C-alpha cells in the first residue's frame, strides 16, 4: 500500500504514547531418528538372498554409519538448544510480579500435566503420525489392525528410535528458564543468579532502549494491563488458528512420506521376472535365479542409498535451524539484544521460550511507539556569540518557547547549562535560531 | 566386523534362525493324468488342422512315461525349469498335437520363421510351456498329411484356418485351376527310406499359467496337516515362504486365489484340502539393541528390546529354538529385568538415584559400569541441581568482587582435498575395459 | 483392497459415442471387430439373444455362434451356411422353431448348458487364441435411452478357439402370432486409474487423457 | 575431538572406497583379468559393463558425501571467520558469543584444520544483599537515579553501579527530577546532598 | 562473479544432462528405434530396462 511521505526539511515527528506487543516465532530443532536393516528389506525369510548379500554388506555398514551419525546429531541439537541453565530454579508460588501475570507460561501447583497452559496449547495442534512408541507383535496381528502403515513399515526392517529427552524434561527446562528470568533478571545467564525486583528489572530493560526509568513508575498499571491483554490475545490467536505451526507438521509429514515411499518401492521388478523372491526360486534353477536376484539386490540397495542421501541433506538443514534457535535463545532470553528485527519488530525487552514438539516457540515482548505529532526543529541555539549544541535528543518548540527532548518519547525539559555543550560561534551552521538558556542562580 | 568393541550402545541384525516344521497343502486330486491318451492315440492330425484338448483334475506325474516305450528326440521347456515340474501347480493347461515334416521341428519355437511358423502354426514371443517331439516313421509313413504352402498373410500367434479356396498370387480368387491358380495345400512326401529330415514326427505343445489363478493340475507331492499360530515354511499350490498363519475375515469371488498388498507381498491366501481364507505374516519383528561397557573392561552385556512388553516377553523371545545363552537373557530369576519407556531392559539393575548420563539408552534412561562386584546399572538422567530461590520485592543482590576467566573454543576450518582418477580405479593395466 | 493402482490395456473411453440400433415393429449389420467391442442392450421380453463371430460368414471359413435357446446355451464353432437373417420364432408365448443356419459340417467345437425392466452388458475381447466374455446385470427404469451411471463387469467364460474374428452379428426374435435396442461401442488402448474398497470391489475409475482435470488426477 | 573427527571420517571414507573393489556386481569374478582369460569377446563385454557401472556408482556415493561434508565445513568456516572478525578485532556486546561472562579480549591459535580461540572474560562474585528503593524524594518532587540503583547502608542511602559495589553520596547530578512523590509505589523519605 | 557462477552452473548441469543420453549402458544401442526394429520382444525388454 502506498504511503506518499513528504520531505519537510524543518519539522520533525515525535511519538506521544507507546504500546506493548507480544509476537511469535517458530523454529524446528530436531527430526525423527530412524534405523534401517538391510535384511528384511532386500531379503527376508530367504537364506540365498542373504548369502548373495554377504558381498554387498559393506554398503550396508556405510548406510548404518550415516544413519547413526544423523541420530547422534539429532540428539545433540535439543541439548544444545534447551540445556542452557546451570541450575533448576524452582517455580515460585506467586505468579504475579508487580501486576504482571505469569500464570499462563508456568506450570500450576494443581498438577494437571506438569507443563504450561500455552505449552499444552502448542500440543494437540500438530499431530504425531505414530501415537506412542510401543507396538507389540500381538497388536500387529489382532485382526483389527490389518493394513496399517506403521505395522507394514515395521515388517520391512524400518524402525524409529525414541529421543533421549522426553517432553516433561523439555518442559522442566523451559519452566526453569522462565522462573530464573523473572526472579533474577538476565544476570543468571552470565555467572551466578542476582536477585532483583521485577519493577526495577523492567526499569533496567527500559534504560537499555533509550527511555528513562520514571516512565514505568508513573505508568506501571497501563504497562501491566497491556502485557496481560497481549498475552490473552496471543493465547486466543494461537487457539483459533491452525496454520501458524506449519514447519513442525511439515517435518513430520516429510518423514512419514519418505518412509512410506521407501516401503512402497518394494514392488518394482528391476528387470527380473517378478518382485517376489519366492516365486522365482520355485520355477527357475540356480544359475538364472542368482542373476535375477542380484538385479533386485542392486535395485533395492540403490533405493536405500537415495533415502539415506535425502536424510543427510534434511539433517544438515535441521542442524542449521537448530544453530539459529540456540543462538537466539542465548542472545534474547538470557539478555537484551540491540540488533534490529532479531527478536520481535519494535524495541526488544524480554523473551520467553515455550516447548513445542520437534521445535521451540519464542514469545518476544517488544516496545513500539505511536501517536505521532509534528514539531518544528532547529539544529542549534545560540544566545551569546558562542553556539550551543544538544548533548542528546533534539531541539523542539512550543511555538513560543524552546525545549530539549528525547527522540523516542515526548518529555519536554528546559534548556539549562546542562544537557548541552558549546563549540564555536553561531555564524557557520545553517538554521541556527536565537533563544535564551536558563542558568541556575 | 571386529574382535574388540568400544563403550556404547549398538544395533544388532538378527543372526538367529528358526528351524520350524513344514506344512504342505495340495488339492484333493487322485486321478492320474492321461499321458497314455495323448502320446498313444495312434491318430494325429495334419499341422494345418491341429487340434487342442484341455487338461483338468489331473496329477502331473510324468515318471509313468518311463514305464512306457516312448523316447523323445526333443524336449525343451520355456519359462520354467524341467527340474521344477514336480513341485508346481498349473491353472489352465492346453495340449496341441499334430504331425510335422521332421526338418520343421525347429520351427516349433517362439520367434521363428518358415512355412510352418508363418502359415500353419505360430507361437507367441512370450510363451510359457514345453515342446515335445519324437519320430514315428514306422506308423505315419503310409498316411496322407498336408500343410499350407500359399497364403496372403501371416497367421495370429494362436490361430488356424481350414479354408481350401484357390490361391491367386496377385488379386482375388481365380476360381479355375490352371495358370496362376494353385491349391494352397501341399502334401508331404512320406515314403519308406526317404532320409531323416523327411520322416514324420509327432509334436505335442503344452501351455501353462503359473501362480495367478486357482489350480486344477498339480505334481506328486504329499500333503501335511495344517498348523496355526506358529511361523513355518509352507507350500500352498506351489507358493513357498515362511511365516505365521491366522484366521482372516475377507471373502472374495471364486476366481481369485492369492492376495497382494502395496509392496506386492503375499498377505491373504485361500487353502486347498478345505475352503478357508488365511492371513500370512512374517515372524521376524522388533528392534534389538545391545549395551556393552567396552571389551577389555568386561565381557558382559545388557540387551533391550524396543517393542516388547516386559511381562510377557518370551512369546516374542521363544527360548526353545535358540541357545541357552539366550535362555539366560529371555527370562531372569532375580530383579535384573524391567520395563522402561524405551522398551524392556534385561541384564541391568535399576537405581533410584540420578546422575549424569554416560551411555544414552533413550527416553531419559542412561547406563554405566559401576562398582555398586561390577555390574551394569541403569538410572534416570538428572537435568541439574535445584536452587529453590525466593522472590523479595525490596532486596537486591550486588557483587563485591570480580575474577578474570579464560575459556577455550575450537572450530574446524578446512578438510582434506582429494583427487580421484576415473580409470586406474574402474580399470587399470587393461586396455579392453 | 484399499489401494489406488493404475493399469494400461484396452478399455472403452469415457464419454464416448455408441451406436443406436433398434428392432422395428413395422437390424443386424456386420459390425467391425477391432481390439474389442462393448454390447449393452435394453429389453423387456427377452427378445435379443445371440451373437455370430467370423470373417466371411460363408461356408468357406469357420464361424462361431453363441446364443440362448430359451432352455440351453448352445455354442459351437462349425463351418456354417448362414442365410439372409438369423432369426427366432415364438408362437403364443412358447418357442416352436429356430431359424439360425441351414447347413453345418466339418465342425470342431460344441458346448451346452442348462438355463425396459432390465439392462444387460457384454464385453468381448480376442487375444492369444481366446475369446473373453464379460457380463454385468442391473435393473433400470421404465423408459430411458441409455442408463447413465458406473458399473464394473465380471468375467464368466473363456473360450479356447483360434479363429480369424473380424466381424460380429446379432440374432433377433420376431413374434409369429416388442421393440428393443442395443448399443455397440469400440475398445481403445488407454491408461486408467482405479481404487479398491476395504473389500474386493472396484468403486471408482478415472479415464486419463479425457480432460485436464482427470489428467491431473492421473499424474497425482 | 572435532579436528580428530574431521581427520577420521576423511580417512575412513577413502579406506572404504578400496574395500568396495572386491564385489562381483552380478559377474563371475571381481578380477578383470580372470573374465577375459576364460570368455570370448561377447559374454565378457556383457560382464565388464556391470562392474563398470557398479564402480561408477561407488565413486558417485563418495563424491556426494564429500559434497555434503564440504557444505558443513563451509558453514563452520563462516562462523569461525565472523567470530574472528567480531571478537579478536573488537569487543562484543552479544551475550554468550565469545566466552561466558562479559567479554574483554580474545586470542587466536592455529590448529590442524582448525582454529582455537582463547576468550578472556570478566565475571562478578562475592554477592551481598541490600535494601533498595525505586526513588527518593525529600520535597514534594521525586528524584530518580540516572544510572544504577538506590541501595541503603542501613542508616544512610547511596547510589552504586549494578555490576560492582562502589557507594557514592546522592547529589544533584546522577539524579533527575520528574513529578511528585505521590503516585510511585515504594517511595522512601530521605535527604539529598546539594553542593552550595 | 558469484551470480555469473551460479548462472554458469545452472547452464552446465542442464547441458550435461542432455549429453548423457548417448550412453548404451550395456545395451545394443542408445536409440530405442533400432533395438525394437532388430530384436523380438523378450530381449528388447531387457535392453530397454
Ligand atoms: C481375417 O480375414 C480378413 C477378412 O478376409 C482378412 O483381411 C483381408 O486381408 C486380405 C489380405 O491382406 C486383403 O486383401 C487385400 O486387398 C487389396 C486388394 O483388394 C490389396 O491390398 C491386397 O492385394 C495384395 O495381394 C498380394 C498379397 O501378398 C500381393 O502380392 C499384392 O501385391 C497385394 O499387396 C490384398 O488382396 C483383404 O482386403 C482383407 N479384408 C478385409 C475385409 O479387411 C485378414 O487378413 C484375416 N486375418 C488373418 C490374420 O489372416
Ligand atoms: C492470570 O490470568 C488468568 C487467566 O485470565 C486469570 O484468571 C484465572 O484463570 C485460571 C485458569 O486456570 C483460574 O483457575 C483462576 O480462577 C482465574 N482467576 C480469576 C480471578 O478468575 C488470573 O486471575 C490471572 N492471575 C492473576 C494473579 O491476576
Ligand atoms: C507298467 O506297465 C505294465 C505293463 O507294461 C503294468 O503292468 C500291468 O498292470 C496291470 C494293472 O495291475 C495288470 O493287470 C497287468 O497284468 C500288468 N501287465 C500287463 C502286461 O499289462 C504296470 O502296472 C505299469 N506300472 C508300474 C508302476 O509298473
Ligand atoms: C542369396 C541371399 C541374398 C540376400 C538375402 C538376405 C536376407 C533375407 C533373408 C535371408 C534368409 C535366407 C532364407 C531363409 C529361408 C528359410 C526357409 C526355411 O526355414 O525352410
Ligand atoms: C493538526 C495538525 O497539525 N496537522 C498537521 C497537518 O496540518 C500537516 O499538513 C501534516 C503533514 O505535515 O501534519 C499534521
Ligand atoms: C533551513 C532551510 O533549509 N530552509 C529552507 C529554505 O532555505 C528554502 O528556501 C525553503 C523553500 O524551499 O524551504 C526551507
Ligand atoms: C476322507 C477324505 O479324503 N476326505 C477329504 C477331506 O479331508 C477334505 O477336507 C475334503 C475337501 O477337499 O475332501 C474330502
Ligand atoms: C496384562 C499386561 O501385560 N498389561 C500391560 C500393562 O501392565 C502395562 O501397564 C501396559 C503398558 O506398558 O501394557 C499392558
Ligand atoms: C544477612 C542477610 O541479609 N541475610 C539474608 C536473609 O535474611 C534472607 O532470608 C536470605 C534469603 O533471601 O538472604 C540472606
Ligand atoms: C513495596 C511493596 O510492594 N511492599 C509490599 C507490601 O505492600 C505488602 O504489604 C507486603 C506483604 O505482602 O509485601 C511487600
Ligand atoms: C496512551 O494510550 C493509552 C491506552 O489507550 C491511553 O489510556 C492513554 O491516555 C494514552 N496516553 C496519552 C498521553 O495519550
Ligand atoms: C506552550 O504553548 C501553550 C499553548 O499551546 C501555552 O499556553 C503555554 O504557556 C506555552 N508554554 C508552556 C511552558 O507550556
Ligand atoms: C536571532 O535570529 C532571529 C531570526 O532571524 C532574529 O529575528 C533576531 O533578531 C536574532 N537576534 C539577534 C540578537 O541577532
Ligand atoms: C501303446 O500301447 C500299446 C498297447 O499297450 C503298446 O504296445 C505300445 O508300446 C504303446 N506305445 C507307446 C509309445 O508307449
Ligand atoms: C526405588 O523406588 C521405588 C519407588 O518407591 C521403590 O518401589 C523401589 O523399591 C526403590 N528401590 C530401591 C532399591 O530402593
Ligand atoms: C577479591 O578477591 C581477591 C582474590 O581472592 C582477594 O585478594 C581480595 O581481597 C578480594 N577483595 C574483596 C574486597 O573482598
Ligand atoms: C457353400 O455355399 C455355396 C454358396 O451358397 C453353395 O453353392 C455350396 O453348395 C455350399 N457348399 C456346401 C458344401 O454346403
Ligand atoms: C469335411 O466335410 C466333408 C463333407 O461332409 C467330408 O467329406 C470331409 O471328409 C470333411 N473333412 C474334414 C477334414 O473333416
Ligand atoms: C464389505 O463387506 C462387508 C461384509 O460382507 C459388508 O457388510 C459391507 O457392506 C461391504 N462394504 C463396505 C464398504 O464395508
Ligand atoms: C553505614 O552505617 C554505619 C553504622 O551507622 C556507619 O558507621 C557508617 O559510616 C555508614 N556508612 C558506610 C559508608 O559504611
Ligand atoms: C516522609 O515519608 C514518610 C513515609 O511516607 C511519611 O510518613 C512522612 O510524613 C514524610 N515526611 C514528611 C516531612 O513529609
Amino acid at each position: 500500500d502506498n504511503q506518499d511521505i513528504v520531505y519537510s526539511n524543518n519539522t520533525i515527528a515525535i511519538p506521544m504514547n507507546f504500546s506493548i506487543s507480544v509476537t511469535t516465532e517458530v523454529l524446528p530443532v530436531s527430526m525423527t531418528k530412524t534405523s534401517v536393516d538391510c535384511n528384511m528389506y532386500i531379503c527376508g525369510d530367504s537364506t540365498e538372498c542373504s548369502n548373495l548379500l554377504l558381498q554387498y554388506g559393506s554398503f550396508c555398514t556405510q548406510l548404518n554409519r550415516a544413519l547413526a551419525g544423523i541420530a547422534v546429531e539429532q540428539d545433540r541439537n535439543t541439548r544444545d538448544v534447551f540445556a542452557q541453565t546451570k541450575a533448576m530454579y524452582k517455580t515460585p508460588s506467586l505468579k504475579d510480579f508487580g501486576g504482571f501475570n505469569f500464570s499462563q507460561i508456568l506450570p500450576d501447583p494443581a498438577k494437571p500435566s506438569s507443563r504450561s497452559f500455552i505449552e499444552d496449547l502448542l500440543y494437540n495442534k500438530v499431530t504425531l503420525a505414530d501415537p506412542g512408541f510401543m507396538k507389540q507383535y500381538g497388536d500387529c496381528l489382532g485382526g483389527v489392525n490389518a493394513r496399517d502403515l506403521i505395522c507394514a513399515q515395521k515388517f520391512n526392517g524400518l524402525t524409529v528410535l525414541p529421543p533421549l529427552l522426553t517432553d516433561e524434561m523439555i518442559a522442566a527446562y523451559t519452566a526453569a528458564l522462565i522462573s530464573g528470568t523473572a526472579t533474577a533478571g538476565f544476570t543468571f545467564g552470565a555467572g551466578a543468579a542476582l536477585q532483583i525486583p521485577f519493577a526495577m528489572q523492567m526499569a533496567y530493560r527500559f534504560n537499555g532502549i533509550g527511555v528513562t526509568q520514571n516512565v514505568l513508575y508513573e505508568n506501571q498499571k497501563q504497562i501491566a494491563n497491556q502485557f496481560n491483554k497481549a498475552i490473552s490475545q496471543i493465547q486466543d490467536s494461537l487457539s483459533t488458528t491452525t496454520t501458524a505451526l506449519g514447519k513442525l507438521q511439515d517435518v513430520i509429514n516429510q518423514n512419514a512420506i519418505a518412509l512410506n515411499t521407501l516401503v512402497k518401492q518394494l514392488s518394482s521388478n528391476f528387470g527380473a521376472i517378478s518382485s517376489v523372491l519366492n516365486d522365482i526360486l520355485s520355477r527357475l534353477d540356480k544359475v538364472e535365479a542368482e542373476v535375477q536376484i542380484d538385479r533386485l539386490i542392486t535395485g533395492r540397495l540403490q533405493s536405500l542409498q537415495t533415502y539415506v542421501t535425502q536424510q543427510l541433506i534434511r539433517a544438515a538443514e535441521i542442524r542449521a535451524s537448530a544453530n539459529l534457535a540456540a543462538t537466539k535463545m542465548s542472545e534474547c532470553v538470557l539478555g537484551q539484544s540491540k540488533r534490529v528485527d532479531f527478536c520481535g519488530k519494535g524495541y526488544h525487552l524480554m523473551s520467553f521460550p515455550q516447548a513445542a514438539p520437534h521445535g521451540v516457540v519464542f514469545l518476544h515482548v517488544t516496545y513500539v511507539p505511536s501517536q505521532e505529532q509534528n514539531f518544528t526543529t532547529a539544529p542549534a541555539i545560540c544566545h551569546e556569540g558562542k553556539a550551543h549544541f544538544p548533548r542528546e535528543g533534539v531541539f523542539v518548540t512550543n511555538g513560543t518557547h524552546w525545549f530539549i527532548t528525547q527522540r523516542n518519547f515526548y518529555s519536554p525539559q528546559p534548556i539549562t547549562t546542562d544537557n548541552t555543550f558549546v563549540s564555536g560561534n553561531c555564524d557557520v551552521v545553517i538554521g541556527i535560531v536565537n533563544n535564551t538558556v536558563y542558568d541556575p542562580l | 566386523k571386529s574382535f574388540t568393541v568400544e563403550k556404547g550402545i549398538y544395533q544388532t541384525s538378527n543372526f538367529r534362525v528358526t528351524p520350524t516344521t513344514e506344512v504342505v497343502r495340495f488339492p484333493n486330486i487322485t486321478q492320474l493324468c492321461p499321458f497314455n491318451e495323448v502320446f498313444n492315440i495312434t491318430s494325429f492330425p495334419s499341422v494345418y488342422a491341429w487340434e487342442r484338448m484341455r487338461i483338468t483334475n489331473c496329477v502331473a506325474d510324468y515318471s509313468v512315461l518311463y514305464n512306457s516305450s516312448a523316447s523323445f528326440s526333443t524336449f525343451q521347456c520355456y519359462g520354467v525349469s524341467p527340474t521344477k515340474l514336480n513341485d508346481l501347480c498349473f491353472s489352465s493347461v492346453y495340449a496341441d498335437y499334430f504331425v510335422v515334416k521332421g526338418d520343421d521341428v525347429r520351427q516349433i519355437a517362439p520367434a521363428q520363421t518358415g512355412v510352418i511358423a508363418d502359415y500353419n502354426y505360430k507361437l507367441p514371443d512370450d510363451f510359457t510351456g514345453c515342446v515335445i517331439a519324437w519320430n514315428t516313421n514306422s506308423l505315419d509313413s503310409s498316411n496322407e498329411f498336408f500343410y499350407r504352402r500359399f497364403r496372403h498373410g501371416k497367421i495370429k500367434p494362436y490361430g488356424r484356418d481350414l479354408s481350401n479356396v484357390l490361391f491367386n498370387p496377385s488379386g482375388g480368387t481365380c476360381s479355375a485351376e490352371g495358370l496362376n491358380c494353385y491349391k494352397p495345400l501341399a502334401s508331404y512326401g512320406f515314403t519308406q527310406s526317404s532320409g531323416i529330415g523327411f520322416q514324420p514326427y509327432r509334436v505335442v505343445v503344452l501351455s501353462f499359467e503359473l501362480l495367478n489363478a486357482p489350480a486344477t493340475v498339480c505334481g506328486p507331492k504329499q500333503s501335511t496337516e495344517l498348523v496355526k499360530n506358529k511361523c513355518v515354511n509352507f507350500n500352498f499350490n506351489g507358493l513357498t515362504g515362511t511365516g505365521v498363519l491366522t484366521n482372516s475375515t475377507k471373502k472374495f469371488q471364486p476366481f481369485q486365489q492369492f492376495g497382494r498388498d502395496v509392496s506386492d507381498f503375499t498377505d491373504s491366501v485361500r487353502d486347498p484340502k478345505t475352503l478357508e481364507i488365511l492371513d500370512i505374516a512374517p515372524c521376524s519383528y522388533g528392534g534389538v539393541s545391545v549395551i556393552t561397557p567396552g571389551t577389555n573392561a568386561s565381557s558382559s552385556v545388557a540387551v533391550l528390546y524396543q517393542d516388547v512388553n516386559c511381562t510377557d516377553v518370551p512369546t516374542m523371545l521363544h527360548a526353545d529354538q535358540i541357545s541357552h545363552d539366550w535362555r539366560v537373557y529371555a527370562f531372569r530369576n532375580d530383579g535384573n529385568i524391567f520395563q522402561t519407556q524405551a522398551g524392556c531392559l534385561i541384564g541391568a539393575a535399576y537405581d533410584n538415584s540420578s546422575y549424569e548420563c554416560d551411555i544414552p539408552i533413550g527416553a531419559g534412561i542412561c547406563a554405566k559400569y559401576t562398582n555398586v562386584g561390577h555390574s551394569i546399572l541403569a538410572y534416570t538422567m538428572s537435568l541439574g541441581d535445584n536452587q529453590d530461590i525466593v522472590y523479595s520485592n525490596n532486596t537486591i543482590a550486588i557483587p563485591m568482587n570480580f575474577s578474570i576467566s579464560v575459556t577455550t573454543e575450537v572450530l574446524p576450518v578446512s578438510m582434506t582435498k582429494t583427487s580421484v582418477d576415473c580409470n586406474m580405479y574402474i580399470c587399470g593395466d587393461s586396455t579392453e575395459c | 483392497s484399499s489401494i489406488r493402482v493404475l493399469t494400461t490395456g484396452h478399455f472403452l473411453p469415457f464419454n464416448t459415442n455408441l451406436t443406436w440400433y433398434l428392432t422395428l415393429k413395422s437390424d443386424n449389420p456386420n459390425i467391425n471387430f477391432g481390439d474389442g467391442v462393448y454390447f449393452g442392450l435394453t429389453e423387456k421380453s427377452n427378445v435379443f439373444r445371440g451373437w455370430i463371430f467370423g470373417s466371411t460368414l460363408d461356408n468357406t471359413t469357420q464361424s462361431a455362434v453363441l446364443f440362448n435357446n430359451g432352455t440351453h446355451i448352445v455354442i459351437d464353432v462349425c463351418n456354417f451356411n448362414f442365410c439372409a437373417d438369423p432369426m427366432f420364432a415364438v408362437n403364443s408365448g412358447q418357442p416352436y422353431k429356430t431359424w439360425i443356419y441351414t447347413s453345418a459340417a466339418n465342425c470342431t467345437y460344441h458346448r451346452a448348458h442348462a438355463f425396459f425392466k432390465h439392462f444387460r452388458e457384454h464385453l468381448f475381447k480376442n487375444v492369444d487364441g481366446f475369446l473373453y466374455v464379460y457380463h454385468n446385470y442391473e435393473p433400470i427404469d421404465l423408459n430411458s435411452g441409455f442408463p447413465s451411471g458406473f458399473s464394473v463387469l465380471k468375467p464368466i467364460l473363456k473360450l479356447p478357439f483360434g479363429l480369424n474374428i473380424t466381424y460380429v452379428k446379432a440374432i433377433m426374435t420376431l413374434f409369429s402370432s416388442d421393440a428393443s435396442a442395443y448399443f455397440v461401442g469400440h475398445l481403445k488402448p488407454l491408461t486408467m486409474l482405479v481404487d479398491f474398497d476395504e473389500n474386493g470391489t472396484i468403486i471408482d475409475a478415472i479415464d486419463c487423457s479425457q480432460d485436464p482435470l482427470s489428467e491431473l488426477k492421473c499424474t497425482t
